[PDB]
Protein backbone atom coordinates (compact mmCIF):
# COMPACT_ATOMS: atom_id res chain seq x y z
CA UNK A 1 0.00 0.00 0.00
CA UNK A 2 1.38 3.37 -1.14
CA UNK A 3 0.15 6.15 1.16
CA UNK A 4 -2.82 5.32 3.37
CA UNK A 5 -2.30 4.41 7.01
CA UNK A 6 -1.45 1.50 9.29
CA UNK A 7 -4.55 -0.59 10.11
CA UNK A 8 -5.61 -0.06 13.65
CA UNK A 9 -6.12 -3.03 15.98
CA UNK A 10 -9.26 -4.93 14.97
CA UNK A 11 -9.92 -2.82 11.87
CA UNK A 12 -8.79 -5.18 9.09
CA UNK A 13 -9.70 -8.58 10.54
CA UNK A 14 -10.54 -10.20 7.19
CA UNK A 15 -6.98 -9.72 5.86
CA UNK A 16 -5.14 -12.90 4.98
CA UNK A 17 -1.55 -13.19 3.80
CA UNK A 18 -0.27 -15.89 1.44
CA UNK A 19 3.20 -16.94 2.55
CA UNK A 20 5.71 -18.70 0.20
CA UNK A 21 8.53 -21.18 0.88
CA UNK A 22 10.09 -18.94 3.58
CA UNK A 23 7.10 -17.49 5.50
CA UNK A 24 7.45 -14.37 3.30
CA UNK A 25 4.23 -12.74 2.15
CA UNK A 26 3.74 -12.42 -1.62
CA UNK A 27 -0.05 -11.87 -1.97
CA UNK A 28 -3.11 -11.09 0.09
CA UNK A 29 -6.46 -12.79 0.54
CA UNK A 30 -9.81 -12.15 2.22
CA UNK A 31 -11.31 -14.39 4.91
CA UNK A 32 -14.81 -15.49 3.76
CA UNK A 33 -15.58 -18.16 6.37
CA UNK A 34 -13.82 -20.56 8.72
CA UNK A 35 -12.69 -22.69 5.76
CA UNK A 36 -12.49 -20.30 2.77
CA UNK A 37 -10.15 -17.55 1.58
CA UNK A 38 -10.73 -15.39 -1.46
CA UNK A 39 -7.69 -14.46 -3.53
CA UNK A 40 -6.52 -13.69 -7.08
CA UNK A 41 -5.92 -16.55 -9.52
CA UNK A 42 -2.69 -14.89 -10.67
CA UNK A 43 -1.29 -15.37 -7.15
CA UNK A 44 -1.37 -19.15 -7.69
CA UNK A 45 1.48 -18.91 -10.26
CA UNK A 46 3.72 -16.70 -8.09
CA UNK A 47 4.88 -19.34 -5.58
CA UNK A 48 5.35 -23.11 -6.05
CA UNK A 49 3.76 -23.85 -2.67
CA UNK A 50 2.24 -21.55 -0.02
CA UNK A 51 0.25 -21.35 3.25
CA UNK A 52 -2.21 -18.71 4.64
CA UNK A 53 -1.59 -16.57 7.69
CA UNK A 54 -4.42 -14.81 9.54
CA UNK A 55 -4.45 -12.44 12.53
CA UNK A 56 -1.19 -10.73 11.72
CA UNK A 57 -0.63 -6.97 11.84
CA UNK A 58 3.15 -6.87 12.18
CA UNK A 59 5.22 -9.47 10.43
CA UNK A 60 8.25 -8.82 12.68
CA UNK A 61 6.42 -9.26 16.02
CA UNK A 62 4.87 -12.39 17.50
CA UNK A 63 1.76 -10.84 19.00
CA UNK A 64 0.19 -14.13 20.07
CA UNK A 65 -2.99 -14.12 17.96
CA UNK A 66 -1.51 -15.16 14.60
CA UNK A 67 -2.25 -18.52 12.95
CA UNK A 68 -1.02 -20.32 9.88
CA UNK A 69 -3.27 -22.63 7.83
CA UNK A 70 -2.46 -25.10 5.07
CA UNK A 71 -4.45 -25.18 1.85
CA UNK A 72 -6.54 -28.29 1.16
CA UNK A 73 -8.03 -27.30 -2.22
CA UNK A 74 -7.37 -24.51 -4.68
CA UNK A 75 -10.44 -23.53 -6.73
CA UNK A 76 -9.21 -21.31 -9.59
CA UNK A 77 -11.66 -19.75 -12.05
CA UNK A 78 -11.55 -21.92 -15.16
CA UNK A 79 -11.53 -18.82 -17.42
CA UNK A 80 -8.58 -17.13 -15.72
CA UNK A 81 -6.26 -15.82 -18.43
CA UNK A 82 -2.63 -15.00 -17.55
CA UNK A 83 -2.19 -12.55 -20.43
CA UNK A 84 -4.99 -10.20 -19.49
CA UNK A 85 -5.73 -11.27 -15.88
CA UNK A 86 -9.39 -11.63 -16.91
CA UNK A 87 -11.36 -13.78 -14.41
CA UNK A 88 -8.70 -13.10 -11.74
CA UNK A 89 -10.34 -14.98 -8.89
CA UNK A 90 -9.71 -18.09 -6.81
CA UNK A 91 -11.01 -19.59 -3.56
CA UNK A 92 -8.84 -21.62 -1.18
CA UNK A 93 -10.32 -24.24 1.12
CA UNK A 94 -8.15 -24.62 4.22
CA UNK A 95 -7.20 -27.95 5.77
CA UNK A 96 -8.16 -26.72 9.23
CA UNK A 97 -10.76 -24.12 10.19
CA UNK A 98 -10.01 -20.59 11.29
CA UNK A 99 -10.96 -19.68 14.89
CA UNK A 100 -12.42 -16.15 14.75
CA UNK A 101 -11.00 -13.85 17.41
CA UNK A 102 -9.44 -10.40 17.73
CA UNK A 103 -8.07 -9.44 14.26
CA UNK A 104 -9.59 -12.58 12.64
CA UNK A 105 -13.12 -12.35 11.19
CA UNK A 106 -14.70 -12.74 7.76
CA UNK A 107 -15.83 -10.00 5.39
CA UNK A 108 -19.44 -10.23 4.22
CA UNK A 109 -20.50 -11.35 0.77
CA UNK A 110 -23.24 -9.03 -0.45
CA UNK A 111 -26.28 -9.87 -2.55
CA UNK A 112 -25.43 -8.98 -6.18
CA UNK A 113 -28.15 -6.54 -7.21
CA UNK A 114 -27.90 -4.61 -3.95
CA UNK A 115 -24.09 -4.56 -4.23
CA UNK A 116 -24.42 -3.02 -7.70
CA UNK A 117 -26.98 -0.36 -6.66
CA UNK A 118 -25.63 0.42 -3.21
CA UNK A 119 -21.99 -0.59 -2.75
CA UNK A 120 -20.44 0.04 -6.17
CA UNK A 121 -22.20 3.46 -6.19
CA UNK A 122 -20.46 4.59 -2.97
CA UNK A 123 -17.71 7.18 -3.33
CA UNK A 124 -14.97 4.87 -1.98
CA UNK A 125 -13.90 1.44 -0.90
CA UNK A 126 -10.97 0.29 1.23
CA UNK A 127 -7.99 -1.77 0.11
CA UNK A 128 -5.45 -3.29 2.52
CA UNK A 129 -2.29 -5.28 2.61
CA UNK A 130 1.38 -5.81 3.39
CA UNK A 131 2.61 -4.83 -0.07
CA UNK A 132 5.18 -2.30 -1.20
CA UNK A 133 5.00 1.25 0.20
CA UNK A 134 6.15 2.74 -3.13
CA UNK A 135 6.51 1.15 -6.61
CA UNK A 136 10.23 0.32 -6.30
CA UNK A 137 10.22 -0.09 -2.52
CA UNK A 138 10.00 -2.88 -0.03
CA UNK A 139 6.96 -4.58 1.42
CA UNK A 140 5.49 -3.12 4.58
CA UNK A 141 6.05 -5.10 7.77
CA UNK A 142 2.83 -3.54 9.09
CA UNK A 143 -0.62 -4.04 7.68
CA UNK A 144 -1.84 -0.90 5.90
CA UNK A 145 -5.16 0.25 4.54
CA UNK A 146 -6.23 2.90 2.10
CA UNK A 147 -9.46 4.53 1.04
CA UNK A 148 -9.71 4.39 -2.75
CA UNK A 149 -12.34 6.19 -4.83
CA UNK A 150 -14.31 4.23 -7.37
CA UNK A 151 -13.24 5.34 -10.86
CA UNK A 152 -15.71 5.30 -13.74
CA UNK A 153 -15.25 2.64 -16.38
CA UNK A 154 -14.83 4.99 -19.37
CA UNK A 155 -12.00 6.86 -17.62
CA UNK A 156 -10.57 3.45 -16.53
CA UNK A 157 -10.40 2.16 -20.12
CA UNK A 158 -8.86 5.38 -21.53
CA UNK A 159 -6.13 5.33 -18.90
CA UNK A 160 -5.07 1.73 -19.42
CA UNK A 161 -2.52 0.20 -21.84
CA UNK A 162 -4.30 -3.13 -21.36
CA UNK A 163 -7.90 -4.25 -21.82
CA UNK A 164 -10.29 -3.54 -18.90
CA UNK A 165 -12.91 -6.30 -19.09
CA UNK A 166 -16.33 -6.26 -17.39
CA UNK A 167 -14.77 -8.55 -14.78
CA UNK A 168 -12.57 -5.65 -13.64
CA UNK A 169 -13.00 -2.21 -12.15
CA UNK A 170 -10.67 0.75 -11.47
CA UNK A 171 -10.18 2.45 -8.11
CA UNK A 172 -7.75 4.98 -6.76
CA UNK A 173 -6.42 8.30 -7.93
CA UNK A 174 -5.30 9.88 -11.18
CA UNK A 175 -2.32 11.83 -9.78
CA UNK A 176 -2.51 11.58 -5.96
CA UNK A 177 0.25 9.22 -4.85
CA UNK A 178 -1.83 6.53 -3.13
CA UNK A 179 -2.52 3.02 -4.49
CA UNK A 180 -2.15 -0.65 -3.83
CA UNK A 181 1.05 -2.28 -5.03
CA UNK A 182 3.02 -5.52 -5.45
CA UNK A 183 2.40 -7.82 -2.49
CA UNK A 184 -1.14 -6.46 -1.96
CA UNK A 185 -2.54 -8.32 -4.94
CA UNK A 186 -5.08 -11.00 -4.05
CA UNK A 187 -6.12 -8.96 -1.03
CA UNK A 188 -9.36 -7.32 -0.02
CA UNK A 189 -11.25 -4.45 -1.49
CA UNK A 190 -14.22 -3.89 0.81
CA UNK A 191 -16.98 -1.28 0.87
CA UNK A 192 -18.50 0.01 4.07
CA UNK A 193 -22.26 0.34 4.51
CA UNK A 194 -23.56 1.37 7.95
CA UNK A 195 -20.50 -0.02 9.77
CA UNK A 196 -20.52 -3.38 7.97
CA UNK A 197 -17.82 -4.23 5.44
CA UNK A 198 -18.72 -6.11 2.29
CA UNK A 199 -16.36 -7.70 -0.25
CA UNK A 200 -16.42 -5.73 -3.46
CA UNK A 201 -13.06 -6.44 -5.13
CA UNK A 202 -9.86 -8.39 -5.24
CA UNK A 203 -6.61 -6.46 -5.73
CA UNK A 204 -5.56 -7.57 -9.23
CA UNK A 205 -3.01 -5.46 -11.12
CA UNK A 206 -1.71 -2.03 -12.05
CA UNK A 207 0.80 -0.40 -14.37
CA UNK A 208 3.36 0.41 -11.71
CA UNK A 209 1.95 1.73 -8.44
CA UNK A 210 0.46 5.17 -7.84
CA UNK A 211 1.57 6.35 -11.30
CA UNK A 212 0.09 9.52 -12.67
CA UNK A 213 -2.70 8.77 -15.12
CA UNK A 214 -3.01 5.13 -13.96
CA UNK A 215 -5.45 3.50 -11.54
CA UNK A 216 -5.55 0.30 -9.51
CA UNK A 217 -7.33 -2.59 -11.22
CA UNK A 218 -9.55 -4.91 -9.18
CA UNK A 219 -11.51 -8.07 -9.87
CA UNK A 220 -15.21 -7.11 -9.85
CA UNK A 221 -16.60 -9.44 -7.18
CA UNK A 222 -20.23 -8.77 -8.14
CA UNK A 223 -19.62 -10.68 -11.38
CA UNK A 224 -18.54 -13.74 -9.30
CA UNK A 225 -20.90 -13.86 -6.31
CA UNK A 226 -22.68 -16.95 -7.68
CA UNK A 227 -19.28 -18.52 -8.59
CA UNK A 228 -18.02 -17.88 -5.05
CA UNK A 229 -21.13 -19.46 -3.55
CA UNK A 230 -20.75 -22.58 -5.72
CA UNK A 231 -17.01 -22.80 -4.97
CA UNK A 232 -17.72 -22.73 -1.23
CA UNK A 233 -20.40 -25.46 -1.67
CA UNK B 1 -41.34 3.24 -0.41
CA UNK B 2 -37.93 2.82 -2.01
CA UNK B 3 -34.49 1.39 -1.49
CA UNK B 4 -33.04 4.61 -3.03
CA UNK B 5 -34.01 6.68 0.05
CA UNK B 6 -32.02 5.71 3.13
CA UNK B 7 -31.71 2.14 1.80
CA UNK B 8 -35.37 1.57 2.70
CA UNK B 9 -34.33 1.97 6.36
CA UNK B 10 -32.71 -1.47 6.06
CA UNK B 11 -29.42 -2.09 7.91
CA UNK B 12 -28.11 -4.34 5.11
CA UNK B 13 -29.85 -5.59 1.94
CA UNK B 14 -32.92 -3.83 0.56
CA UNK B 15 -35.18 -4.96 -2.30
CA UNK B 16 -38.32 -3.24 -3.65
CA UNK B 17 -41.65 -4.95 -4.06
CA UNK B 18 -44.85 -3.62 -5.70
CA UNK B 19 -45.48 -1.08 -2.90
CA UNK B 20 -43.01 -1.86 -0.14
CA UNK B 21 -39.42 -2.67 0.62
CA UNK B 22 -38.14 -5.94 2.07
CA UNK B 23 -34.92 -5.94 4.11
CA UNK B 24 -32.59 -8.88 4.60
CA UNK B 25 -29.19 -9.69 6.03
CA UNK B 26 -25.98 -11.57 5.35
CA UNK B 27 -25.33 -15.05 6.78
CA UNK B 28 -24.55 -14.78 10.51
CA UNK B 29 -27.27 -12.17 11.09
CA UNK B 30 -30.99 -12.48 11.72
CA UNK B 31 -33.43 -9.81 10.58
CA UNK B 32 -34.86 -8.07 13.63
CA UNK B 33 -38.57 -8.06 14.52
CA UNK B 34 -38.84 -4.49 13.18
CA UNK B 35 -37.98 -5.85 9.69
CA UNK B 36 -35.06 -3.43 9.33
CA UNK B 37 -32.14 -4.19 11.68
CA UNK B 38 -29.70 -7.05 11.35
CA UNK B 39 -28.81 -8.83 14.58
CA UNK B 40 -25.55 -10.87 14.75
CA UNK B 41 -26.00 -14.51 15.78
CA UNK B 42 -22.43 -14.84 17.07
CA UNK B 43 -19.48 -12.85 18.38
CA UNK B 44 -17.58 -12.53 15.05
CA UNK B 45 -20.22 -11.76 12.44
CA UNK B 46 -19.03 -11.05 8.94
CA UNK B 47 -18.03 -7.51 8.11
CA UNK B 48 -17.63 -6.25 11.63
CA UNK B 49 -14.38 -4.88 12.94
CA UNK B 50 -13.24 -6.72 16.06
CA UNK B 51 -13.34 -3.78 18.49
CA UNK B 52 -15.10 -5.20 21.56
CA UNK B 53 -12.23 -7.25 23.03
CA UNK B 54 -13.91 -10.29 24.54
O1 LIG C 1 4.17 -6.02 -14.54
C1 LIG C 1 3.60 -5.99 -13.45
C2 LIG C 1 4.24 -6.24 -12.12
C3 LIG C 1 3.05 -6.45 -11.20
C4 LIG C 1 1.86 -6.14 -12.07
O2 LIG C 1 0.66 -6.22 -11.75
N1 LIG C 1 2.28 -5.64 -13.29
C5 LIG C 1 1.35 -5.54 -14.43
C6 LIG C 1 0.82 -6.82 -15.03
C7 LIG C 1 -0.03 -6.42 -16.23
N2 LIG C 1 -0.61 -7.53 -17.02
C8 LIG C 1 0.39 -8.53 -17.49
C9 LIG C 1 1.61 -7.92 -18.19
O3 LIG C 1 1.19 -7.34 -19.42
C10 LIG C 1 -1.35 -6.95 -18.17
C11 LIG C 1 -2.78 -6.71 -17.70
C12 LIG C 1 -3.01 -7.81 -16.69
C13 LIG C 1 -1.64 -8.21 -16.20
C14 LIG C 1 3.26 -5.45 -10.04
C15 LIG C 1 2.00 -5.16 -9.27
C16 LIG C 1 1.25 -3.95 -9.40
C17 LIG C 1 0.23 -4.11 -8.50
C18 LIG C 1 -0.85 -3.27 -8.28
C19 LIG C 1 -0.90 -1.91 -8.48
C20 LIG C 1 -2.17 -1.41 -8.20
C21 LIG C 1 -3.00 -2.44 -7.84
CL1 LIG C 1 -4.75 -2.31 -7.42
S1 LIG C 1 -2.32 -4.00 -7.76
O4 LIG C 1 0.29 -5.31 -7.92
N3 LIG C 1 1.44 -5.96 -8.38
N4 LIG C 1 3.97 -4.33 -10.70
C22 LIG C 1 4.75 -3.53 -9.74
C23 LIG C 1 6.13 -4.19 -9.66
C24 LIG C 1 6.19 -5.22 -10.78
C25 LIG C 1 4.92 -4.98 -11.61
NA1 LIG D 1 2.90 -10.76 13.97
NA1 LIG E 1 -2.64 7.32 -10.40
Amino acid sequence: IVGGQECKDGECPWQALLINEENEGFCGGTILSEFYILTAAHCLYQAKRFKVRVGDRNTEQEEGGEAVHEVEVVIKHNRFTKETYDFDIAVLRLKTPITFRMNVAPACLPERDWAESTLMTQKTGIVSGFGRTHEKGEQSTRLKMLEVPYVDRNSCKLSSSFIITQNMFCAGYDTKQEDACQGDSGGPHVTRFKDTYFVTGIVSWGEGCARKGKYGIYTKVTAFLKWIDRSMK
Amino acid sequence: KLCSLDNGDCDQFCHEEQNSVVCSCARGYTLADNGKACIPTGPYPCGKQTLERR
